[PDB]
C-alpha cells in the first residue's frame, strides 16, 4: 500500500535533478608525464688495487679474504690479477647499463685524473657521470682525500683535493666511495661544495653520494665475505644475497643445501623461466614496493624514475643497508633516506628464498623440472581482499608495485588487467594513484599487443582513464592505438556498452587532440558512425551523434565527405526520438554540420535553408534542453546567415524571416536562460555545455548497486513511514465520512490573504493550503493557521493564474501552475519555500486562456482554452503527444479527464456538452452533443456512479444530470439560483454554492438545502478525501469550514 | 624506452 499509493504513477520530473547538473572537473595532481629524462652516459672505474703492498694501519692477516671481484689475488701475481679484477667490474657494470661509455684508470696519479675526468666531461657536458673510486689500498682517507697513488714507490703519498675533483667534474654526477672512513669524504665534499657556493656570492643540489659506512667506523674483515662486500652488494645484488642467507640463518631449515649447490644453481639472470630468473623478479618487486611504501612521492619519483642507473643502484642500496646492519656498519647516502631493515617486506623474501633452495638438491641430482612459486598468485590474491570495501579515507594498497610487475608477463596478466579495472572503477582519486606508479606507458605498449581476448578490458581502462585525465599528450594518435579503437567500434559482435566507451574514446581523442583528425578520415569512421546512428540503445545513439557533430568542426576534408554523404539526411531523423537527450546530441550535430558546410555555401545553400526549417519544427518539443540547444545551434548558423541578414533585419526592427520568427519565439518562450541567449543572438543580428553533462557520466562508478536496492537504507524506511503517515491521515479522512456528514458548522481555517483568492487547491494528504491570485500563489497551514512564505509565479505583467494542480501524492508532489498566456510553471517545495522553492520546470502550451487537467495514471497533459481543439502532452517524454480536433465554434469553460473511461469532458460557452474519445480517428473526436442548453454551461465533470452520468450547470442556475449514452437528461434538479457553478466533492458528499453575498448556500448531495453557512465569493474548493469546505472571497481572505 | 621489459 505504501508503495504502491505513488509507485503505480510516473514521477514524470525525477529526470529534473540530473538535467542540470553541468559541470566540469578539478585540477590533476602534478604530474605522471616524467619529462626530466637525463641519462647517464660515461662510467669512470678508477682502481688503487696495489696487489702485494699493504698501508702501514692494515691489521692483518687470517681473516683478512682478499677476494675481491670474486678474485683470489695471490693465484695469478701482481699483474694479471689486476687487469682480470678490472675485466669483471666491467662486466659486473656492463648487467646494468650495456650502452654506458666505458673508461677505467689503473693506479691514476693526479694529471691521468685530471685528463680522465676532462675527457669524460667533453664526451657528454651535460649527463650524468660515474665516478667509482676503490681505495683498498691506499692509507685510511684524511679531511682532504690523500691517495696513495705513486711511481711505484709508496713514499710518494699524493694529497689531492675533493674541491678540485668538484672543479673538474662540474656537471650532474654520482659518486661512490669503498673507503674505509667513507662518510669523511661526503662531510668534506658538502662543506667544500659550501664553501664554493660562498666564493661565488662575492653542484652541491646537483650531486648525489653513495659511501660504504659512516666516518668512525671500518669495514669488516670477516673471513667468509669478499673484501669488497659494498661494492658486491650494488651490483651483484644475487650471490652474496645467497651466501649470506646460509651463514646468517642460525639454524637452517632446509637439510642439506649449503653453499657447495649454491655456487651450482642454472640459469641467467634474465632468463625469467629459470630460478635465478624468478628470483631476480621477485627481489626487483620486493624493493620498489619498500620504497613506494616508505619514501615521499617528492623522491621516489626523483630517485626510482628518472634514471635507469640511478633508481638501479638504490634498490641496491637498499640490500646492502640491510646486510651491512648485521657488521656494525651503517651505509651512508646524500640524499638521506629514512631506515628501511625494519619493514615487515623483507620476511616474504626470506620465505620465497626458503622455498626455492628445497627444490635445488633434486633438481641437480635428478634433474625434477623446476616449480614456480605463489608469490605473485598471493599477492594479488590480497590485493583482491582489499578491494572487498575501498573507500578514499583509507591507507592506499601498499602492493601496486606488485600489479606493475604482473602486468609485464603472460601469465597473470589478465587477472591482472582485471582487478587493475576494477581498481580504477572506484572515484577519480583511484585514478591518480595508477598513473603516480607508471601503469600509463605499459598499457600503451599493451594496446598493440596481438591478442584480441584483451580488448573489453583495454577498453574499459582507457575510457576511465581519458575519462579522468583528457590532457594525455597526443600519445594516442601520435602511435597506432586509435586504429585498435577504430577496428574495435568496427567490430559488429562487440557488445553494445563496449562500443559504447569505444565511441566515447573516440570522440574524445578526436576534439582532444587535432591530429586525430586525419586518421578518423583515413579509417571512414564517418561511414561507420552513419551505419550505427540506427543502433537502438540510447547511448549509442548519443554519442555516435556525438562524434560526428566533432568531426564536423574546421575539417576541409570532412567538409567536403560530409556534403558528399548527406549525413545530415539521417541525422534529422534522430529528432523523432522519444528520448530528449538523443535529440539533443542530434540537434547538435546537425546544427554544428550546417554551420560548417555553409562556409561554401554553393549548391549547400539548398541544405542550409532546410535544416534551418526542420530545426523550426523543433520549437514545439518542450524540453529546455533541446529548446537551448536550438538557440544555439541557430546561432551558429546565424554566423553564416548574418551576411544576408544584414538588409533583413530592418524588417525585423524567405527563410531569413523564418529564422526571425523562430529565434523570436524561443525568445518568448518562458525559460530564462533560452530566453536571455535567445536575445543576445536576436541583439547582435540587429546591431550588425550537452557534451560535457554527457561526458561526466564516465567518471561515476558503473560497478556499484545503487542505494535504491539498499533495503536496509534510512531512505526506505523513512519514506515507507512517511508514505504510511499519510495514508493513515487518508483513513481518517474516511473514518470522518464514514461516521455521517452533519451540517458544516465548523470551523477551522480564517486568514487575511494577499490578492483575491481566486484559486484555491491543497495537498491530497499534507495539510497545506494552496491559494493563488493573479499574479502570485500564497500557502498557509491548513490546521493551524500558521502563515507560510508566499512565491511569486514569475510570469509577465498582466497575466493570471488560471487552473492549479497536484501531481503526485508522496514523492513527486510538485505544485503546477497555468495561466492566461500558456505558462505552465512547475515547484517541487511549496512544502519548503522557507528553505527552498526548488522550481522543477517552465512549459509553455496552446502553441478562456488556459485550462488543464493532468493525468496521473497516463503521465499525460491535458489542455484547452484559446484554440479550439484539445491539445495533449506526454509529460513523461517532454514530446507534444496530439492535436484533438472538434466541430464546436467556441471556446470552452472547462475541462475534465476521465482516465477509465479515455473521455474528455466539456461544458462549451456555446451552450452545448460535448465530450471527446481519445480512440477516435482525429478528424473529429465526436461522440455527444447534449442540446437541453442553450446558455453558457460552467465547470462539469462526472459523478462517481459507474455508469458516467455528468452534472452539467448552466450560467443560467439550471442544475440538470445526462446520460451518458444519450443526448437527453437523466434529470433537472435546479439545486441553485443564478450563475453559480456546483463544485461537488464525490467522497463527502458535499456541493458548493458561491454567490455574490458573504455566505455559501451548501447542500447535500441529495440537492436538500442546509441553511447559509457563514464562518462575494471569489472560490469554490475542498480539501481533498475530507468532508471540509473552503471558500475564498473578494474582501482579501479565505476560510475552511467543517463537519460539525 | 620503457624502465622494465615487457614480453609483448
Amino acid at each position: 500500500e505504501a508503495d504502491l499509493t505513488d509507485w503505480n504513477l510516473p514521477l514524470a520530473f525525477m529526470k529534473k535533478r540530473h538535467c542540470e547538473k553541468i559541470e566540469g572537473s578539478k585540477s590533476l595532481a602534478q604530474s605522471w608525464r616524467m619529462k626530466d629524462r637525463m641519462k647517464t652516459v660515461s662510467v669512470a672505474l678508477v682502481l688503487c688495487l696495489n696487489v702485494g703492498v699493504d698501508p702501514p694501519d692494515v691489521v692483518k692477516t687470517t681473516p683478512c679474504a682478499r677476494l675481491e671481484c670474486w678474485i683470489d689475488p695471490l693465484s695469478m701475481g701482481p699483474q694479471k690479477a689486476l687487469e682480470t679484477i678490472g675485466a669483471n667490474l666491467q662486466k659486473q657494470y656492463e648487467n646494468w647499463q650495456p650502452r654506458a661509455r666505458y673508461k677505467q684508470s689503473l693506479d691514476p696519479t693526479v694529471d691521468e685524473v685530471k685528463k680522465l675526468c676532462t675527457s669524460l666531461r667533453r664526451n657528454a657536458k651535460e649527463e650524468r657521470v660515474l665516478f667509482h673510486y676503490n681505495g683498498h689500498g691506499v692509507p685510511r682517507p684524511t679531511v682532504n682525500g690523500e691517495v696513495w697513488v705513486f711511481n711505484k714507490n709508496y713514499t710518494q703519498y699524493i694529497p689531492l683535493s675533493i674541491y678540485d675533483l668538484q672543479t673538474w667534474m662540474g656537471s650532474p654526477s654520482i659518486f661512490v666511495y669503498d673507503c674505509s672512513n667513507a662518510g669523511l669524504i661526503v662531510k668534506s665534499f658538502k662543506q667544500f661544495a659550501l664553501q664554493r657556493e660562498q666564493e661565488l656570492e662575492v653542484s652541491m643540489k646537483n650531486c648525489i653520494q653513495l659511501a660504504a659506512c659512516e666516518a668512525t667506523e671500518l669495514l669488516p674483515m670477516i673471513p667468509d665475505l669478499p673484501a669488497d662486500l659494498f661494492t658486491s652488494c650494488l651490483t651483484t645484488p644475487i650471490k652474496i644475497a645467497l651466501r649470506w642467507f646460509c651463514m646468517q640463518k642460525c639454524v637452517s631449515l632446509v637439510p642439506g643445501v649449503t653453499l657447495d649447490l649454491i655456487e651450482k644453481i642454472p640459469g641467467r639472470l634474465n632468463d625469467r623461466r629459470t630460478p635465478l630468473g624468478e628470483l631476480n623478479w621477485i627481489f626487483t618487486a620486493i624493493t620498489d614496493t619498500i620504497a613506494w611504501n616508505v619514501l615521499p612521492r617528492d623522491l621516489f619519483q626523483k630517485l626510482f624514475r628518472q634514471d635507469l642507473l640511478v633508481a638501479s643502484l638504490f634498490r641496491n642500496f637498499l640490500l646492502a643497508e640491510r646486510i651491512m646492519r648485521s657488521y656494525n656498519c651503517t651505509p651512508v647516502s646524500s640524499p638521506r633516506l629514512p631506515p628501511t631493515y625494519m619493514h615487515a617486506m623483507w620476511q616474504a623474501w626470506d620465505l620465497a628464498v626458503d622455498i626455492c633452495l628445497s627444490q635445488l638438491p633434486t633438481i641437480i641430482e635428478e634433474g625434477t623440472a623446476f616449480r614456480h612459486s605463489p608469490f605473485f598468485a598471493e599477492q594479488l590474491t590480497a590485493f583482491q581482499v582489499w578491494l572487498t570495501m575501498g573507500v578514499e579515507n583509507r591507507n592506499p594498497p601498499e602492493q601496486l608495485p606488485i600489479v606493475l610487475q604482473v602486468l609485464l608477463s603472460q601469465v597473470h596478466r589478465l587477472r591482472a588487467l582485471d582487478l587493475l579495472g576494477r581498481f580504477l572503477d572506484l572515484g577519480p582519486w583511484a585514478v591518480s594513484l595508477a598513473l603516480s606508479v607508471g601503469i600509463f606507458p605499459y598499457v600503451l605498449k599493451l594496446l598493440q599487443s596481438s591478442a584480441r581476448e584483451l580488448r573489453p578490458l583495454l577498453v574499459f581502462i582507457w575510457a576511465k582513464i581519458l575519462a579522468v585525465d583528457s590532457s594525455c599528450q597526443a600519445d594516442l594518435v601520435k602511435d597506432n592505438g586509435h586504429k585498435y579503437f577504430l577496428s574495435v567500434l568496427a567490430d559488429p559482435y562487440m557488445p553494445a556498452e563496449h562500443r559504447t566507451m569505444t565511441a566515447f574514446i573516440l570522440a574524445v581523442i578526436v576534439n582532444s587532440y587535432h591530429t586525430g583528425q586525419e586518421a578518423c578520415l583515413q579509417g571512414n569512421l564517418i561511414a561507420i558512425c552513419l551505419e550505427q546512428l540506427n543502433d537502438p540503445h540510447p547511448l549509442l545513439r548519443q554519442w555516435v551523434a556525438i562524434c560526428l557533430g566533432r568531426i564536423w568542426q574546421n575539417f576541409d576534408s570532412a567538409r567536403w565527405c560530409g556534403v558528399r554523404d548527406s549525413a545530415h539526411e539521417k541525422l534529422y531523423s534522430l529528432l523523432s526520438d522519444p528520448i530528449p537527450e538523443v535529440r539533443c546530441a542530434a540537434v547538435f550535430a546537425l546544427g554544428t554540420f550546417v554551420g560548417n558546410s555553409a562556409e561554401r555555401t554553393d549548391h549547400s545553400t539548398t541544405i542550409d535553408h532546410n535544416v534551418a526549417m526542420m530545426l523550426a519544427q523543433l520549437v514545439s518539443d518542450g524540453s529546455p534542453m533541446v529548446r537551448k540547444e536550438l538557440v544555439v545551434a541557430l546561432s551558429h548558423l546565424v554566423v553564416q546567415y548574418e551576411s544576408n541578414f544584414c538588409t533583413v533585419a530592418l524588417q525585423f526592427i524567405s527563410v531569413y524571416t523564418q529564422i526571425w520568427r523562430v529565434l523570436l519565439h524561443l525568445a518568448a518562450d518562458p525559460y530564462p536562460e533560452v530566453s536571455d541567449v535567445a536575445m543576445k543572438v536576436l541583439n547582435s543580428i540587429a546591431y550588425k555545455g550537452f557534451c560535457d553533462w554527457s561526458a561526466r557520466y564516465f567518471a561515476q562508478p558503473v560497478m556499484k548497486i545503487p542505494e535504491e536496492h539498499d533495503l536496509e537504507s534510512q531512505i526506505r524506511k523513512e519514506r515507507e513511514w512517511r508514505f504510511l503517515r499519510n495514508s493513515r491521515v487518508r483513513r481518517q479522512a474516511q473514518q470522518v465520512i464514514q461516521k455521517g456528514i452533519t451540517r458544516l458548522d465548523d470551523q477551522i481555517f480564517l486568514n487575511r490573504n494577499p490578492g483575491v483568492p481566486s484559486v484555491v487547491k491543497f495537498h491530497p494528504f499534507t495539510p497545506c493550503i494552496a491559494v493563488a491570485d493573479k499574479d502570485s500563489i500564497c500557502f498557509w497551514d491548513w490546521e493551524k493557521g500558521e502563515k507560510l512564505d508566499y512565491f511569486h509565479n514569475g510570469n509577465p505583467r498582466y497575466t493570471r493564474v488560471t487552473a492549479m494542480e497536484y501531481l503526485n501524492g508522496q514523492d513527486c508532489s510538485l505544485l503546477l501552475t497555468a495561466t492566461d498566456d500558456g505558462a505552465i510553471r512547475v515547484w517541487k517545495n511549496f512544502a519548503d519555500l522557507e528553505k527552498n522553492p526548488e522550481m522543477v520546470t517552465a512549459w509553455q502550451g496552446l502553441s478562456a486562456g488556459m485550462v488543464v487537467d493532468w493525468e496521473q495514471e497516463t503521465g499525460l497533459l491535458m489542455s484547452s482554452g484559446d484554440v479550439r481543439i484539445v491539445r495533449i502532452w506526454d509529460t513523461d517524454r517532454e514530446m507534444k503527444v496530439q492535436d484533438i480536433p472538434t466541430g464546436a465554434d467556441s471556446c470552452v469553460t472547462s475541462l475534465s479527464c476521465d482516465s477509465h473511461r479515455s473521455l474528455i469532458v466539456a461544458g462549451l460557452g456555446d451552450g452545448s456538452i460535448r465530450v471527446y474519445d481519445r480512440r477516435m480517428a482525429l478528424s473529429e473526436c465526436r461522440v455527444m452533443t447534449y442540446r437541453e442548453h442553450t446558455a453558457w454551461v460552467v465547470k462539469a465533470s462526472l459523478q462517481k456512479r459507474p455508469d458516467g452520468h455528468i452534472v452539467s450547470v448552466s450560467v443560467n442556475g439550471d442544475v440538470r444530470i445526462f446520460d451518458p449514452r444519450m443526448p437527453e437528461s437523466v434529470n433537472v434538479l435546479q439545486i441553485v439560483k443564478g450563475l453559480t457553478a456546483l463544485d461537488i466533492h464525490p467522497q463527502a458528499d458535499l456541493i458548493a454554492c458561491g454567490s455574490v453575498n458573504q455566505f455559501t448556500a451548501i447542500y447535500n448531495s441529495s440537492g436538500e438545502l442546509i441553511n447559509n453557512i457563514k464562518y462575494a465569493i471569489s472560490c469554490l474548493a475542498f480539501h481533498p478525501h475530507w468532508p471540509h469546505l473552503a471558500v475564498g472571497s473578494n474582501d482579501y481572505y479565505i476560510s475552511v469550514y467543517s463537519v460539525e | 624506452e620503457s624502465q622494465f621489459e615487457m614480453d609483448i
